């Protein structure tokens, strides 16, 4: 049961629960962000300078 | 000093239950959405006729006032 | 001294006395939830506010480009100049729901949480009166010139008000650069009355909708209505960041992408969405003079409703012909924002004066008329 | 004939307070002559006028109202402090009245 | 709320000296309640329906005296911490409020 271990580990103690916080953001940061990013650049294919960088970036005169 | 002051209150007993026990949206359909429905139809008739007027009276008066832009063929009937 | 260090303590007290074991009714609704929203509308506007000013000139000469060098250079200047002319729109929507919820539950009958009330509207609206000035494009200084030539029409005292008011013998830089200190000036002064509409506010604690004593049922601010706020905060801050974020200049005019020339007017001079209601009623009354104390008593006319209620009841819950003479009000007010934002030409012109008339009728006439026709038809 | 019988009793439905279960003068406004005819109303009729507006309270938090068969209706509606508060305006009309002459 | 601060004093920051003493208190009680005929009967009738059995003082004393601070912290955590009481109120209780304050009383020493 991972209600009753998440509440027994992290949500009891005011401590553990800030801990799970703190924790909680970094790494939901860092998900969230590649995530949203991935997302908005597949609803814009090929019209990024991410995606037409490489016709200019070296190959050219 | 509010918490009191405030009533001569008698009489009266009062039951609750902690919020762990119970739960947070109870009976969505047996008791909220009825009352939801209950609230609005309740109310729409106060409420939606002044606003109906206003959308009448904005129509007609945007419409009037582009017609007034329109021209009337009866000012060149005789200008041969 | 005292058991908890919440209640001894000189300013800790006063935070607890304010917003943890203030007393607040256990009815009341959503509509009460503006007040905080205002407040904290007011905290973002002096944050945003101020992150601006670090990067503006005021001069003539360098305002239009100092706003644009802040949206263009600036980290997140442009963001930060979307919050804050989108806030001060997120500012008046809730400031005309926190009135309107006391105009129809009688909240104005704590007369001195009221009047402060009706001195931070007015405030507000000078600060974005004077703040709009501040990018100088033409809309800015169009509007500038209209409004401020109104007082010229004032009698005797007239002109020299006005040429008082610019600094010279029309807007120009020195207007500029007045406006500017009073923008970041008023500011302040709303934090500051805030604080006395609060005062007097904890004198009674909050009204409540059903308009009847609620000492028999109140309940702590926290968690109860800290919650309920915050909820109320996310709720509305959604629609607010979905505009200034989707749709950034759908509330703006573009005549505000040009710098301001006072060699071309521009075709229709109108104000932001806030203001075109009242510039409606000043445009009813063709006469310099009777349309400024039009527009004037537009807003005064709040200092007389304590004065004019007649029922034997507080909130209009249970009155039914007030509720429905109250929603013709409000469609009254969209009427005048629609004539308000159209030019002055028939239909509009004869429209413009039926809404304005209403308007104050409704207010001094209807209202504590029906109060009175209704008290009879409680055998009262 | 019996109009003026028909609009009250159509407004006090129209009005609705009765849905909460309340009395006509459990709604009224409590100004100073309310406020002080309310100090003389006998214990009982205190504590049931006590009742009924905590009740309302709490239907009006809950976003409810009593089921159809529990509302005040127009000819059980007791006026149970008009009469007082008759009084009391009375008395201070009097010394308003007196301390003018 | 000094009540309920004393039980979360208890969960959180007993001392040997508390529970050194508390130990002495409760001694003296369960002494004293063998301090008659009738008292001695009703442990008797009492224990045997609800443990099946006598529990001698030599017995209790000996379990009393096993007791200490880091045992009593973890027994009332156990027990009062975060938990969801019951509560009854008569009288003029209108100062006393909100069983979602009271709820929060129960954690956070
Ligand atoms: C990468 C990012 C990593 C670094 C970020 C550091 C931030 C970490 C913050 C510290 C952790 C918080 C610790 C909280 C502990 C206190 C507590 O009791 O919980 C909060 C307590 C809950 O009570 P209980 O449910 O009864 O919990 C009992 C636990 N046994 O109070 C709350 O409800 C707070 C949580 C809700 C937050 C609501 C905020 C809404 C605001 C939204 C708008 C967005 C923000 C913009 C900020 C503006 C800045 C200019
Ligand atoms: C002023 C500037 C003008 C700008 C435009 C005005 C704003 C236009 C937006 C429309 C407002 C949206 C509100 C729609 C909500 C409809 C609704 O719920 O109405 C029914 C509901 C029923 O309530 P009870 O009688 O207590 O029922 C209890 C038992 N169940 O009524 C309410 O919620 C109360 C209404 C309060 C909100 C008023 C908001 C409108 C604001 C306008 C300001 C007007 C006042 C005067 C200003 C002069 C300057
Ligand atoms: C910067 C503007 C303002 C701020 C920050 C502000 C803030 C508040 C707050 C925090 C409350 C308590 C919560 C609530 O009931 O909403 C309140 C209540 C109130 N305010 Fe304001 N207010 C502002 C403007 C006004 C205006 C313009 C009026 C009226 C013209 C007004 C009238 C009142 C009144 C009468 C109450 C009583 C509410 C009740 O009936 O319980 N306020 N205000
Ligand atoms: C009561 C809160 C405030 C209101 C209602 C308000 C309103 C406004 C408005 C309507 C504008 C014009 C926005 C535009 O269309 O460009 C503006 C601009 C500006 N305000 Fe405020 N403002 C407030 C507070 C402040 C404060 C406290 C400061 C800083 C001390 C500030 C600094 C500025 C600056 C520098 C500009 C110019 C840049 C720009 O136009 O974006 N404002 N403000
Ligand atoms: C500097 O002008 N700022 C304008 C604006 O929209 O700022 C958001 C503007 C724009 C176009 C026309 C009229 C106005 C001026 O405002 N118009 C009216 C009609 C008004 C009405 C009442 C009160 C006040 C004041 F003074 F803020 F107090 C102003």
């Amino acid at each position: 049961a991972l209600l009753r271990q998440a509440y027994s580990a992290l949500f009891r103690r005011t401590s553990t629960f800030a801990l799970t916080v703190v924790l909680g953001a970094v790494l939901f940061e860092r998900a969230f962000d590649q995530g949203a990013d991935a997302i908005f650049e597949h609803l814009n294919e090929g019209k990024l300078w991410k995606h037409i960088k490489h016709k200019y970036e070296a190959s050219e005169e | 000093i509010h918490f009191g002051n405030l009533a001569r209150v008698r009489h009266i007993i009062t039951y609750s239950l902690s919020p762990f026990e119970q739960r947070a949206i109870p009976n969505i359909f047996s008791d909220a959405l009825p009352n939801v429905w209950r609230r609005f139809s309740s109310q729409v008739f106060k409420v939606a006729p002044p606003f109906l007027g206003a959308y009448l009276l904005y129509s007609w008066g945007t419409q009037e006032f582009e017609r007034l832009k329109r021209k009337n063929p009866a000012d060149y009937e005789n200008d041969q | 001294m005292a058991p908890n260090i919440r209640k001894s303590h000189p300013l800790l007290k006063m935070i607890n006395n304010s917003l943890i074991d203030l007393p607040a009714p256990s009815n009341i609704s959503a509509w009460w939830n503006f007040g905080s929203l205002l407040a904290v509308c007011l905290m973002t506007q002096i944050l945003t506010g101020l992150l601006l000013a670090m990067h503006y000139t005021a001069d003539t000469s360098l305002a239009f480009s100092s706003v644009a060098h802040t949206c263009r250079n600036v980290q997140y200047g442009w963001l930060i100049r979307n919050l804050h002319a989108n806030g001060a729109s997120f500012f008046f929507i809730c400031i005309f729901l926190h009135i309107g919820r006391g105009l129809y539950y009688g909240s104005y009958l704590y007369k001195e949480t009221w009047n402060t009330g009706v001195i931070l509207l007015l405030t507000l609206m000078a600060t974005a009166f004077v703040g709009y000035v501040l990018p100088w494009g033409q809309m800015s200084f169009w509007g500038a010139t209209v409004i401020t030539n109104l007082f010229s029409a004032i009698p005797y005292i007239g002109h020299t008000l006005v040429e008082w008011a610019w600094g010279g013998f029309s807007v120009d830089n020195p207007t500029l650069t007045r406006f500017f200190a009073l923008h970041f000036l008023l500011p302040f002064a709303i934090a500051g009355i805030t604080i006395i509409h609060l005062t007097f506010l904890h004198e009674s604690g909050s009204n409540n909708p059903l308009g009847i004593s609620s000492d028999s049922d109140k309940i702590p601010f926290h968690p109860y209505y800290s919650f309920k706020d915050i909820l109320g905060l996310t709720l509305m801050l959604t629609p607010f960041l979905t505009l200034a974020l989707f749709s950034p200049n759908l509330l703006g005019d573009p005549e505000n992408f040009t710098p301001a020339n006072p060699l071309v007017t521009p075709p229709h001079i109108k104000p932001e969405w806030y203001f075109l209601f009242a510039y409606a009623i000043l445009r009813s009354i063709p006469n310099k003079l009777g349309g400024v104390l039009a527009l004037a008593a537009s807003v005064l006319i709040l200092f007389l409703i304590p004065f004019l209620h007649k029922s034997k009841q507080r909130t209009m819950t249970f009155r039914p012909l007030s509720q429905t003479l109250f929603w013709l009000l409000v469609a009254n007010l969209l009427i005048l924002t629609w004539i308000g934002s159209q030019p002055v030409e028939h239909p509009f012109i004869i429209i413009g004066q039926m809404a304005s008339l209403s308007y104050f009728t409704i207010l001094l006439i209807l209202f504590p008329t029906i109060g009175t026709l209704e008290n009879k038809m409680l055998n009262y | 004939g019996r109009l003026m019988d028909r609009i009250r009793k159509w407004y006090y439905n129209a009005a609705g307070f009765n849905k909460y279960g309340l009395m006509r003068d459990d709604t009224l406004y409590e100004d100073d002559d309310v406020k002080e005819a309310l100090k003389r109303l006998p214990e009982d009729l205190y504590n049931e006028r006590m009742f009924r507006i905590k009740r309302a309270l709490d239907l009006s938090l809950k976003h409810r109202i009593l089921p159809k068969e529990q509302w005040v209706k127009y000819e059980e509606d007791k006026p149970y402090l008009e009469p007082y508060l008759k009084e009391v305006i009375r008395e201070r009309l009097e010394r308003e009245a007196w301390n003018k002459k | 709320f000094c009540a309920q601060g004393e039980w979360m004093r208890l969960c959180t920051s007993t001392t040997e000296s508390e529970v050194k003493r508390a130990k002495n208190h409760l001694r003296s009680a369960m002494v004293a309640q063998l301090d008659g005929t009738t008292p001695v009967c009703e442990t008797i009738g009492s224990h045997l329906l609800n443990y099946g059995r006598r529990i001698s003082l030599e017995e209790w004393d000996s379990r009393i005296s096993a007791v200490d601070a880091r045992m009593v912290r973890d027994v009332c955590s156990k027990y009062i911490y975060d938990k969801c009481p019951a509560l009854a109120a008569v009288g003029p209780i209108e100062q006393l409020l909100d069983y979602n304050r009271i709820r929060s009383g129960m954690y956070w020493i």
